Order: structure tokens, then C-alpha cells, then sequence
RNA sequence: AAUAAAAUAUUACUUUGGAUAGUUUAGUUUCCUGGGCGAUGAAGAACGCAAUGAAUUGCGAUAAGUGAUAGGAACAAUAAAAUGUGAAUAUCCAAAAUUUGAAUGCUUGAAAGUAUACUAAGGUAUAUAUGAUAUUCAAUAUCCA
RNA sequence: AAAGAAUUUAAAACAUAUUAGAUUUAUCUGAUGUGUGAGACCGUAAGGUGAUUUCUAGUUAAUCCUUUAAUAAUAAGGCUU
RNA sequence: AAGGUUCCUAAACAACAUUACUUGGAUUAGGGUGAAUCGAUCCUAAAUUACAGAUGGAAAUCCUUAAGAAA
RNA sequence: AAAAUGAAGACAUUUUAACGAGUAAGGAAACGAAAUGGCGUAAGGACAACAAAAGUAGUAAAGAUUUAAAGUAAUUUAGAU
RNA sequence: AUAAACAUACUUUGAAUCGGCCAAGUCUGGUAAGCAGGACUGGCGAUGCGGGAUGAACCGAACGUCGAGAUAAAGUGCCAAA
RNA sequence: CGAGAAUAGAAACUCUUGAAGAAGUAAAUUAUCUACCCGUCUUGAAACACGGACCAAGGAGUCUAACAUGGAUGCGAAUGAGAAUAGCAGGAAAGCUAUAACAUGAAGAGAAAACGAAAAACUAUGAGAGUGUAGAAAUACAUUUAGCAAUAGUAUCUUUCAA
RNA sequence: AGAUUUGAGUAUCGUAAGAGGACUCCCUUAACUUAAGCAUAUCAAUAAGGGAAGGAAGAAAAAAUAACAAUGAUUUCUUAAGUAAUGGCGAAUGAAAAAGAAAAAGACCAAGUUGAUAAGAGUGUAACUAAUAGAAAAGCUAUAUUUAAAAGGGAUAAUUUAAAUUGAAUUCAGAACGAAUAUUGAGCCAGAGAGAGUGAAAGCCUCGUCAAUUUAGAUAUAUCUUGAAAAGAAUAUGGUUUAGAAAAGAGUAAAUUUAUUUGGAAGUAUAAAUCGAAAAGGUGAUAGUAUUCAUCAAAGUCUAAAUAUUACAGGAAAACUGAUAGCAAAGAAGUACUGUGAAGGAAAACUUAAAAGAACUUUGGAAAAAGAGUGAAAAGAGCUUGAAAGAGUAAUAUGUGAACGGAUAAUUUAUAAGAAAAAUAGUGGAAUAUGUUAUAAAUAAAGAUGUGAAAAGAUUAGAUAUAUAAGUAGUAUAUUUAAUAAGAUUAUGUUGAAAUUUAUAA
């Protein structure tokens, strides 16, 4: 909406709002970020106070896909399958049939140990887990899977 | 925020606007509508195999993917020559991967010829291949009274077992522990008796039917079933089963070859 | 609306196309419409106009009947002997008229006007026999679903329902506060306006029976 | 002190000027279909052709048009002649298509010309490079009587 | 010393043996064969056995991270000063 | 050489020739340029440009009788 | 600024109190007690005689010249030609 | 003691600006400058109004549109109110 | 003599001018007071600083792309999926529908290898809710209770040579 | 003499050239600019110069990715991603696998084998030839399996492209106008109310538009005929007696150096100088050697579809411009005009419905003027309207070295405010107020909790029909047979807020 803008309401006005003394001129200290360590050092010291430098190794063809490592933290793995089943087997134990939580099948392939688990024992499926996570998992009667 | 803008070159040049997208849909579609009504199986998308997709990050997904192997085909009992003729794609490039790849592509091609309805080369009913149906459905109806014969005196203890298994597993969701244990008893044994020649080719479904025209096979034949919720019975080896050590001695294994090695040559 | 592609709606392209037709189209443009007697003997509406024709001028200053004298289809009109203007030094010139405001009252037949009559003819029967038997179509789709009444109900007056239902929907009491001012003002000023009309009205039939 | 000739100010009318308003046979952009030239001489250039034309349009020594097929009674500024035994008008058709232009017998400046062969005048062919075939030759280049 | 079933039928690489042909060279070309490489534990008897993992005690080895299929000795790159 | 109808005649003076013009190299309409012997055409001067050849990534350049079964 | 009232009146409510100079510069739209208020140019989607002929217009549109009126102002309205 | 609730504490985003100039019971260099450079405050710039005849800074005093009065700097022979 | 209080008492008018033009307003002229050339750079211009003879029309913060803050909107551990693309009716550059690749976020630290979060928290001040008394109009005190946001400081936990 | 090799002349039949180059494939070492200077870097496969193409072109069937539960020619779109990396590590530059779609298609030469070898080649045509990747020829054969007489003709149908034809409803009535489409009244059509013309505004006046018809042109689209439905042929795994006992792209890959290029960093790509392989080898992007592993098999060729387009031609649209705007160009616009030349490059829209474009008289040398006449109106051709600057005429007013503006009054002119009516005392109450009833209307429910039905489906177990099938309930389709789980959607009980406020008639 251009009939929004300030040039509507700066009619009138000999410098549209850019000064007479210092007036508006086409450049206000290089193109782009000149300067870097001349007269724009303060805003670089500033701002981006390690913007010049190198740190760490080179990656020459980095495969970032090996990287690529979903987490799930152990409060949060009762929600893949939902409250309804989480109630239903709210009463298990040792011997009878206990739901499995895929974390994979769901994208998440480590399991974290992070917040509180609910008292029911789970089977718990995944490709890595940590040292918290599967304390927590045991503690509260379950157990734990690997995967690929 | 330090801007990283690469508008320094002539971007006015390099403007691509895709005031063309409307009607590519349309020529597309047309031209798709335009395929069926010539032959209506070209535009059918050929069958494609149920392959893996690469690198970990992806590996647990089936996708579609280029033309079945030539053990697949030979596997399925289809001439790599025919294939190509009744819309099945081949790649002869692709190396098979594993077994279970080998199985799963194999029963996509015997599920696809199940449904598969080949019609007379020549429209008339004084076809050769018509013709000769009549002459050896005689024979057939002697070899396909022996095909029944077998796989039903064959399969008819595990058939019992397998049938009182979903009668006491519906029981049970109104035991299992014998239940299953002797159907599994059973499959070792059966496994046992099989280790013996069968056809090198199936033959080709023809016939004379009125034309149901579908556009692709590959939504026919889903790539993967419905994922329900699996549950499991908890045992006392479950529990045991610590994980992360497992995790860390896996990682500590192949992390002191370089040790192995090195005290080798000293 | 217009649903063939290939034809334009654009005014700019008519125009330049009605300037720069050629003569084999300036001929079917300027048509006449025959008269009463005319259109009953060849059950023609309509035909393009020629020289040696008798037309009845319907629309202008003099409404004269003559005969055409001239078909100029670079200019888009017709010239009649009788309506003629006098050039100030004493000659007479033809007054231009267009054939859309005249009518044919005596054909110049002599050959081909003939051919083109009958012509003419058939294709108005042949549409007629179609449309009947498109109505017919349309008909026996209204019996089938309404055994009881026949089509000439569309033809006659139409009585609406006078059944005044209302619905309750808890969104009327918001209805004032979901107008913006200038809609709000309006709508109000409309309900004070119809209730002042409202109470001429009781005023003046009371002052009646009484 | 006085004058209103000049000067100044307002309005009405007229004038020089072409703003404003109304309007569009012109443009701009996007999209769809094609993307169909030339040694069988192209694109370009030049000259000529209307009863009265200078430009423009169309055309090529058959000239603002010929034949054929559709087409149905006009054109017009002024005369003429032709015209339902067929006027206008339309065309991926037929005949015809001047001097040049890749320009190609040789020459070309603003150059007028000109050689040979075939069928006086007219019309065809003859540039450079190149493939296949046919024919005539050259070199002891390799053998060889 | 303490807990520990481990998941379930369509298969090819060839390390080879043993033969049917050809070859002399730095010799090859088919097929038959076992293992390899294989994983359904024995229970209606409480459950034991048993891969694989944990703790403690000596031993020999490696030990800051990386060169992205795995290692090595050179080289190179990282981190701190 | 350059100009290109400005040449001759007749009708006519709106515009143009720093007034005016019945005048005009200006407006309108006609008429006008005759070669065996004058020139071009023919020959060559300074110089110029081709086929083949040589050179160049290319456009193109060099060579003018030297390199050619050419001329 | 604070109190009161508040579905629609209307003048962007009622009352009381304090205040109001200004270059550069700022205060986009919407926001019922409204987080500044408005004028104008052109085009697009709606609305414009509520009872079935629904804004103005050959009984004279737009435009132009002026005379007056409303507004602090930007401007608007009407008469005459 | 006095003042302070449209007090106080701010947070975020951003404009313009960093050529200055004057006064003085002030200072430094200079013979001196309507010169050059500083400490403190007030002004001009950004500022009109009344007075000094006139004036960027002096004196009084800072401005919505008006009426009535008491005033400020300063004046009361005429221009000019007294 | 006399405040409070109780009891009784009293205010509705004249003149002049005006459709023969009142009040107000406007235009022209006159008279007193008053008024230096606009725009701009500049400490400072009416300046002997520059641009401007006059009039009409044109005339200068816009468009695309990345990020941030902020005001209105939808949904919310999810949001978007008008990513391409695939379908629907209608004929449609419009509209509707697609359990979906991915983007940002839910987890952070390290150059990297290797890792990956509770003492189901603590302290302080703080929003709100009642009861009683009184002034007495509103309101002002006494007392019981809860302690969100915010700020500050504590334990505890993940990663880092180092928080 | 004769047999060959090589090179020419001539003749015949053809071939290349030039135009265009928007999109396509390439050659070449531009600079302005940014880096607040500048010299590498950026601008930048960018400008200019040059070559070659088509309706598209380029590329294309792994000496390719990856390290996986692995994929699999090329091309294009989304994402990866302003990420890895490159860079006076400054300014800046900057991909790709994976993953999701559009489209899908694979075939040949060379080498090897067969040699009573085949008008042109014997210095070799032709035939066969690969993932079970030691092939290749002749004759027998077993098993599965594919199989109508091909190609080319003729006809109908269907899908399309173009042309032609057809294509409703007031030639209605009144009033008024120079003129009807407007206005008033009464009707009609509509799968047609897109648009244009018509003295002026039209759904029904003309042309068209919606629904259609016919005729031609193709499709590798189906049917029937020619055409018999046979003989045979073909795919793959074996056996058998002979024949044979192979090949797989060389100045290439790679290496040393130089130069350009690249995100590619101890060298990603190209080229030049030198060097130069193979009883093979290339790649796994940090140089080197070794041992394993994984994956391909270079140094010849072709290949549709998805894709691009501001040349040019034909169309359709538009929240675009409306004659100083929009292309430079709304008229004989790349025109007039300038320059020796390359080149440069404008301005100019409108009378009226219809020319009916005054036509005869007087004055004047004539142009013209005054009458006259046309037209609804001179709107009179310098023609719709006709502003401001600048003038002329008329009316009004003023005056000593500027003029203009503002506050205040005076004079003159203009505008402009009205028709009701007093005191007291007989009747006469008239809108309105108060409260009494009657009526009408409006105004209270957000939810909570019970009981059913139910389409399209899903699963399981049988039956029938068809096709194909010997190994853990065969598989697939169509029709049913029963059963269980849920079901979008959907019907109906209980529960739970009134008594006020306005208007109307007495």
C-alpha cells in the first residue's frame, strides 16, 4: 500500500526527511560492508565480534547427512503413540503385552533423558540412546531396543 | 545482521517468471488424456519395484524404484524379453541388494500378473494362442486337478495349527505360549522337507474380457501396508538388556583396531 | 456470456474490423427487414439490401417510401429518390440513410434473391422443428417430477409464499455491533426513516375511519 | 495646486495560444499455436506500370492486374466502356514474374559493354569448392614382355 | 562373581577339492562338491543351559582430534600459548 | 568539377529576394539535349583486386607471377 | 489527564482542571470512550428511490468563466453564462 | 527542611547532528584585532513580541483566536501615547 | 441589639430603527497604524551570495530479493505445504481439494572425536481474595489467605581446556 | 605391349554459399563499477568481435553415486542452500549426492567368429555377438514359453483442425425531439443479458453470441475386407557330434611444467611443450606406499518425451497508456530533415447526423466585407470545448521618485431579515403529562448427560465363474454367503433462563 507510506505524508517538505545539513547522498560509507576494518570496525566490534578470523578445520566435502541424528527426550516419547493407548496400558506389568514406541518409524532416531517418564513400564525401540535416558527408562520398569 | 546479497550481477537477465505454470497443468493433463485414449497402458506408468532409499537417514522408507533386476524376473517366472511388452519396466543395471529385496520385488511382479489381463494379439476369435487354449484346456484340467491335490494334503498340518492359532488369539482377545510354539515347531520342519524343479517361465494371462481401463498399476499394489501400533510382552531378558553399553562397547571395538594394528608391528 | 475463444469482446477490434471488411462482407451487413406482407408470402425476417428495392423509412425527420437508388457499402449506406436536399444553387443531392432504419416493401427478385429466399425459408423451419423438440424434451422432464401440473404454469402469473418462518441464531443481537460506521448510520437512519412512514401512515388511516 | 494622455486594478466581449473535458482504426505487457526462406535464385536495392497520380498502396513488359474456383450487383472525385451470357470482392491454386542482389561466363564507378556453344533478333549453359558415375589423359610411381 | 532367546523359510562371491575339454604361455576355459554364512534353544516340569554384556584382580598393546570404505610409518590440517 | 531542369515560352504575384515589384535563378503548364569523325568505350602510370597457394583460434591477411598440370 | 455515561444520539459524548512558540526530525492504516485528525487526483470490487423499474443525465453530463455560502486550513457546495 | 502519581523505572526500534556563533565583576598566545584557543552559565542558531532611531545575540519577556484591566524594560517639549 | 431555628412576605418591564433594505458580509477608493526577495548553503542574506522574464502541461524515495523490530490476524509443540506437482466442477491465469518431500521450531554446547539436561526445585519483594470496626458519602485502619509476571540470588543437571 | 597405384581435364546427375539468429552450442584472457585508495579479486561466459544450428537445440544409457534395511541413462522443477568450500580468508564468489515430481526407451559400429568367402570394398561387404557378462558357426534334439499372412491397400466409427450454414425474442403503443436505443405503458426470449453498428443510452433493428449441423484434413485409435489361420517362426535354460580354443576403442589414460578456468582446497576441467602404459584398469576430492573392501569398465555413434523463446506470423486477454502519455512512429514513420561517411532522427488526432462546405445582390483591382441562405446550433473549414501568459474595446475608480499585502472605520455599489398580532372576564378544551386495564411486539441457552440408525468401506471364514499356478490357510477379479471392529453422517429423550421494556385503544 504506497498511499501508506511516509513519502505521502513528507509532501511538502523540502528534504523528505533526510536533513538539509548532511543532506541524502547516494553513499554513507561503501557498498555493502566496506570498511569492515576501517570506520565500520566499531560496528563490526560491536555486533559481530568474530566475524573476522578462522577457526576450527576444514570440511572439504562435508556429508551432512551423517549428521542428521532426531531426538526425542523420554517425557515426550509416551505422546508418539498418544494418551488413549497410554491409559490403556496404564496398568501393566511384567509378563502381559506392553506397547512399543517406535522412534524411528516416527523419525527420531536417538532417545534423550530429559523431564519425567509415567510410572508404566514401555519397550522402547530406537538406534541410539544416553546414559539418563536409559536409567529413566529402567527405573520405571521398561526396557530398551536397538535398531539398524 | 551482515546481508549476503548477490544482486551485483545482472539478476534482470537472470529472472526466470513463471507466468507459463497455469498452463503447463493444462498441456500436461491434456497431453496425459491424449496418451490414455491412444493406448491406454503406455500412459499406465509401467511397474516399478519396491526399493530401499539410500543413506541412513532414509533407509527405513520404500520408495518406487527403475525396472526389475533380472533375477526378480526370473524369480517371478517372467521372460525378461515379455516384460518389457505388458508394461513392466527392467533394469539390468541394478545389482540385487539383499535377499529380502529379491522377496519383496518378487511378489510385486506375481501380484501384478495375478491382476494382469493380456489380451489377443489378433482381435479375432481364430487367434492362435485362443485356439490353442481350447486344445490343451483338456490337459489343464487333468495337471490343474493335480495341482489341487498337492496343497492340500501338504499344507494341512500347519493349516490346523495356523487355524487354532487365530481361534485362540481371538480367544485371548475376548494359550498362545503352546499355541505358537507349535506352529513354529511345525515351519522348522516344514522348512526341513523342502531342501524341487519348478517351470523356468509361467505362461501369459489371456483372454477376452471388456476393457477396464486404469491408469497406473503402482496404486494398486501399495508399496507398504498399513503401520498399526506393535506391542510386545515384556520379559525378564528385556529388562536386562542394557543398551548403552552395548552402544559403547560396539564403538570402542572399531575405535581400537588402530591399537591392534599398531602393537602388531612392535 | 461469450464461450467460443477464436471470437474477441474487445470494442477496439470490432470497430477496426467493421472498417476494414471487404465487400463480400459489407453485403450481409447491410440488411432490411421485409415487411408484413412480404415477410408473410416468404417467411423470411430479414435480407441484404440491393439496388432497384421499395423501402418505408421507419426512423428520422421524413418517414417516405421510396426506392433504393444507390447501395454504397463503402460509406454503410442506402440513397432514395425521394429524399433528396437542395445544394443551394439549385441541384439536388441524396440524403444518405442507414438500411437499419428502413424496411423492404417491394423485393427486386430476379434470379438468385430467388434461390437465397428459399434458402432463407428452410433454415427457419429447420431451427423450429428443433427447438420443439427440444421443449418436448424439457417437458417430459417436468411431468416425470411433478405429474400433477403442466408447463404453461411459467407463462402465467406467479404467487409467492406468503409464510413468514423465522429462525433463531444467537448471532442477531451482535448483528448492530458487526457494521462499520458508515454501514451502521445508514441502516439506522433507514429504520428511522421506515418508522416515520410507518406512523404517517397509522395517522392517516385513523383520520379515514374516522 | 491641477491633469487624467500614459500607468494601474476589476468584470463582460473579441483576439494570439492550444491547456482542460469527452473520444480512439494506435501502442505496451502476458499467454496459446506455429516458427512454414534460398542455385527451382532468397531477404535487400533500383526502375517501371492507373484515363486523368507527386507520395503511398498493389503489381512486373500478361503492369493499381490475367486464368481458375468461390462470390452474387457494384464503383464513384470526374468522365467513358463493360456488367445476372456474371460487377465488386476472396485465394497456401495456374500462368507470368524487368535490372540487380549469395550473384554464379568476363567486366562493372555513377559502366556504357562483351566471348564461346546450342536452339539475324530472342532464349538457355558456361564462377569457386565438392560426391558418384562415364570418358580422355599424365607419371617406369610398383611390377613387367 | 551377577544377571543374560538371541525372530522365523525364494541367495550369490568363489578359498577350494573332482572331472570334461584346449595350451604351452607370466596359461586358461565349463561343470560337478562340501563348508563358508547362514539365524526358528531344549521346555507344559519349576524352567534350566547358552551366545553377548557388567564388576574386581595381574598381564601385553594403544592412547589430544582429523584426512569422511578400514588401518599403518611419512606428510598435512585442527585446539591452547 | 559541383549543381540537376535552375534552360525557352506562356498564364499568374498568396508566399520568398531586410521597401515595393507588372521583375525573378520564385508559382503553375507545356517545350527542349539528334554524332561513323567531339568525348566515354580501347591502352597503360602511380597504384588496385581475383582462382589456386601460404598464414591465422577467428574475422581475415599475405602473394600479383612467385609457390600452380592455372594464367 | 481524571471522573460519569455509553448500541448508535452526534458535533469524535458529558463535566472539571492544566496546558498550546519552534529549524533539522518523528508521530503508516485500523483500534467507543478509539496508540494525532483530515482534504484532494486516478483506476478496481461493492453500496446509492426497499412496495416488482431502485444514484444523476438532451426539461442539458463532464469541462471553462465568475457570484455567493460552509470549513482555522487543505477544499467542498450552490447560482448565472 | 522543601518539592514529587499525567510521579517514578524504564525496554525496544529509529530520525536528525557532531562547520557553530555571541555575552562576561573569566583565562591563555599576541602590540592589538569584529584575531586564535579554552573553564562555568545563559542565549542566537531554531525566535517571533515591547524598548534601545536602525541591529542574530543587549534589557523585559517567550507566542492558540479575541475583549477588559493592572503591569515589565523604558519613557512623558513636537515627530510620539504619557 | 441580637446569630441558629421555627413561623409569614413581596420580580416580570419601557422606548427607537428596519423590504422606502436592519444587523452582518463582500468589492473598489480614501485616511491612521503596519509590511525589505522568494528558494538554498551558511554562525550569520533583504544582501554588492547563487537560480528565477511570464504562462500551461510533464517533473523526482519506486520495484524485486534477504534479515530484524513492531502494531492487527490464524493455528499452537507445532506452524506452513498457492514445493514442485496431481485432481474437481465450469467453459475459469480466478476458486476448491491433496496425511507430503521439505523449511523454521521443539536441545544445547564442542575445532573435532565423542556427548547430550530435575533436588517433580529454594529464597526475597511482589498481582488478587475474604472477614471486622469506624468515619460515616466515598473512604480509612485491624486481621486471615494466595502468592502468577518481573528482577536478583541459590542449589542441581548437559557440553566445553575454560560457563 | 600388358597388370596395378596415384593425380588431373571434360561430361551427366546433385550438393555448399546468402537472409534470420528471441531461444540453442561454442571461440576470445574487455573495461566502466565494487573493494570507500589500488595492484590479486569483483563486474565477468558479461558488452563488443567471430563461427554453427532447429522447431526446439544441448545432453543421454555409468571407467556414475554412496558407505545405506543401499540405489541406477539423459533432461527440467522443488529442497538441499547462501550450506560445504573458494577469497589482499577482505570486498565478495559458491555447487552437488541423498529426498520429492514432470516424462520415460533403448539401440548400434570397431574388435572377435563364418569363410568353394560377396556393377561397386577381398587392403574386406554381409550374417552372429554379452550381468550366468570365453563369445562366435553347422545339424539334431528335451523342457518351459511367445505366436494369424507381414507390409501395403479399401470402408465405417471415434478423437481432433479448418471452412461454410444455421442460430430466439417489440419491424409494440403514447408524449416529445433535428434525430430514439432514452422516457411512460403493455408484452416476449434467454444453454443466447460477450461485443460492434444504427441522427442519442438497444436483451427483442442489423451483425453476432448460447445450443448445433454439414463438408473436407489427419490419427499409427479401433473395428470389418483384401485374409487363408496353415506351414512355420521366436524367447530362455540344457544334452549331443563336429567347427573354434577369441575380443573389448593409443600419441589415448596417466606423468613433469606452463596458462586459463573451477566451490573443488598438495590440482575440478581444458590446451600447449616434453614424456608416455598395460597378460588391463578407473574412482572412493588431503600428497605418499602397502594390504583389504566397495563400485564401475574410459579413450567411436545414434536416440523420442518431459524443457526454453521479447526474431517473425496468426490469435485471445488486461485493476496498463489515452495524443508532451503509450513503440521513435494513432496521417505517404525510420518519413521530413542533417552529415563525405559510419550514423542521427522529429512534429502533426477531432466541423456536422448528413457538405446540406454559403454561391444570388452591392462595394472593392483582387483577397475579402455587408446582406442573403444551409443547418438543431456556424460549429465556417486556422472548423468539438477553448484556460493562463500577451493584447484590443466598453463600463468603473485612483495618482508628487516603485508597486503589491494586513488591522481599523467612512463613502458608493451588491447581497440580505416579517405577517403575525395585548390585558381582563362568559364557552372552548388540544397536543402533551400522570396511573388503570387490555392487546401486540421484542427480549431469556451457553452447555451437560442418555438411547438408536447408518452409506462407502476394512478384516476373517466359505461357495460359484474366469485366468494363472505343486511347498508354511495358493493368488487376482466379479456375484454372494455369514461373522467382528470401527464408522463419516444422522434421529430423538432428560436436564437448565421471564416478567421486564417499548408501541397501540380506551
Amino acid at each position: 500500500a504506497t498511499r501508506f507510506r511516509q513519502t505521502r505524508r513528507r509532501r511538502g517538505h523540502v528534504s523528505m526527511g533526510y536533513g538539509r545539513i548532511g543532506k541524502h547522498r547516494k553513499q554513507r560509507g561503501g557498498r555493502g560492508n566496506a570498511g569492515g576494518q576501517h570506520h565500520r570496525k566499531t560496528w563490526f566490534t560491536t555486533f559481530h565480534p568474530d566475524y573476522f578470523g578462522k577457526h576450527g578445520m576444514r570440511v572439504f566435502h562435508l556429508k551432512a547427512n551423517k549428521y542428521y541424528c532426531p531426538s526425542i527426550n523420554v517425557d515426550s516419547l509416551w505422546s508418539l503413540v498418544g494418551k488413549d493407548v497410554q491409559a490403556q496400558y496404564k496398568n501393566a506389568k511384567v509378563g502381559e503385552e506392553v506397547p512399543v514406541i517406535d522412534c524411528v518409524k516416527h523419525g527420531y532416531f536417538k532417545v534423550l533423558g530429559k523431564g519425567f517418564l509415567p510410572k508404566q513400564p514401555v519397550i522402547v525401540r530406537a538406534r541410539y540412546f544416553s546414559e539418563k535416558a536409559q536409567q529413566k527408562i529402567k527405573a520405571v520398569g521398561g526396557a530398551c531396543e536397538l535398531t539398524a | 545482521a551482515v546481508s549476503n546479497i548477490h544482486f551485483c550481477k545482472d539478476w534482470r537477465s537472470k529472472v526466470h517468471t513463471w507466468f507459463k505454470q497455469p498452463f503447463r497443468k493444462i498441456r500436461r493433463h491434456q497431453t496425459r488424456v491424449e496418451k490414455a485414449k491412444a493406448v491406454f497402458p503406455a500412459t499406465i506408468k509401467s511397474l516399478k519395484p519396491s526399493v530401499h532409499c539410500m543413506n541412513q537417514r532414509f533407509n527405513y522408507k520404500l520408495r518406487l524404484g527403475r525396472g526389475f533386476t533380472l533375477k526378480e524376473l526370473r524369480a517371478a517366472k517372467i521372460d525378461k524379453n515379455l516384460a518389457r511388452t505388458i508394461g513392466i519396466a527392467v533394469d539390468p543395471r541394478r545389482k540385487e541388494s539383499s535377499k529380502e529385496c529379491l522377496n519383496r520385488n518378487a511378489q510385486r511382479l506375481t501380484e501384478y500378473m495375478n491382476r494382469l489381463v493380456v489380451l489377443p494379439k489378433v482381435h479375432a476369435a481364430t487367434a492362435k494362442r485362443l485356439v490353442l487354449n481350447k486344445k490343451n484346456a483338456e490337459a489343464k484340467t487333468k495337471k490343474a486337478a493335480e495341482i489341487k491335490k498337492f496343497i492340500a494334503e501338504h499344507n494341512k498340518t500347519i493349516k490346523e495349527l495356523k487355524i487354532k492359532v487365530a481361534a485362540a488369539k481371538k480367544d485371548y482377545a475376548k494359550e498362545l505360549k503352546a499355541c505358537l510354539k507349535g506352529l513354529k515347531k511345525a515351519q522348522v520342519a516344514f522348512a526341513a522337507q523342502v531342501a524341487k524343479k519348478t517351470k523356468q517361465f509361467n505362461k501369459l494371462p489371456v483372454q477376452q474380457k471388456e476393457a477396464k481401463q486404469v491408469l497406473d498399476a503402482n496404486k494398486v499394489i501399495r508399496l507398504t501396508a498399513p503401520c498399526t501400533l506393535e506391542t510386545k510382552t515384556l520379559t525378564k531378558g528385556m529388562k536386562a538388556f542394557d543398551a548403552v553399553a552395548h552402544l559403547r562397547k560396539a564403538k570402542n571395538v572399531a575405535k581400537a583396531v588402530s591399537g591392534i594394528v599398531k602393537g602388531q608391528k612392535k | 456470456m461469450k464461450f467460443n475463444c477464436k471470437v474477441s469482446s474487445n470494442p477496439s477490434k470490432a470497430r477496426k474490423a467493421l472498417y476494414t471488411a471487404n465487400a463480400s462482407q459489407r453485403a450481409l451487413m447491410m440488411s432490411a427487414r421485409l415487411s408484413k406482407e412480404l415477410r408473410e408470402k416468404y417467411n423470411v425476417i430479414a435480407i441484404p439490401i440491393h439496388k432497384d428495392d421499395e423501402v418505408k423509412i421507419i426512423k428520422g425527420h421524413q418517414k417516405v417510401a421510396g426506392k433504393v437508388t444507390a447501395v454504397r457499402r463503402s460509406k454503410y449506406v442506402i440513397n432514395i429518390d425521394k429524399l433528396t436536399k437542395t445544394k443551394a444553387n439549385g441541384q439536388t443531392v441524396p440524403i444518405a440513410i442507414r438500411p437499419s432504419n428502413v424496411i423492404i416493401t417491394k423485393l427486386f427478385l430476379n434470379k438468385d434473391r430467388e434461390a437465397l429466399l428459399a434458402k432463407k425459408a428452410e433454415s427457419r423451419k429447420s431451427y423450429k422443428e428443433l427447438v420443439a423438440k427440444r421443449n418436448e424434451e424439457v417437458a417430459k422432464a417436468f411431468t416425470a417430477v411433478y405429474p400433477a401440473l403442466n408447463m404453461d404454469i411459467f407463462g402465467k402469473k406467479v404467487e409467492p409464499i406468503t409464510e413468514k418462518k423465522p429462525i433463531r441464531i444467537p448471532s442477531k443481537k451482535m448483528a448492530e455491533k458487526l457494521m462499520s460506521k458508515p454501514t451502521l448510520r445508514a441502516y439506522k437512519t433507514g429504520i428511522k426513516v421506515h418508522k416515520a412512514k410507518n406512523a404517517i401512515a397509522a395517522y392517516k388511516a385513523a383520520l379515514a375511519k374516522k
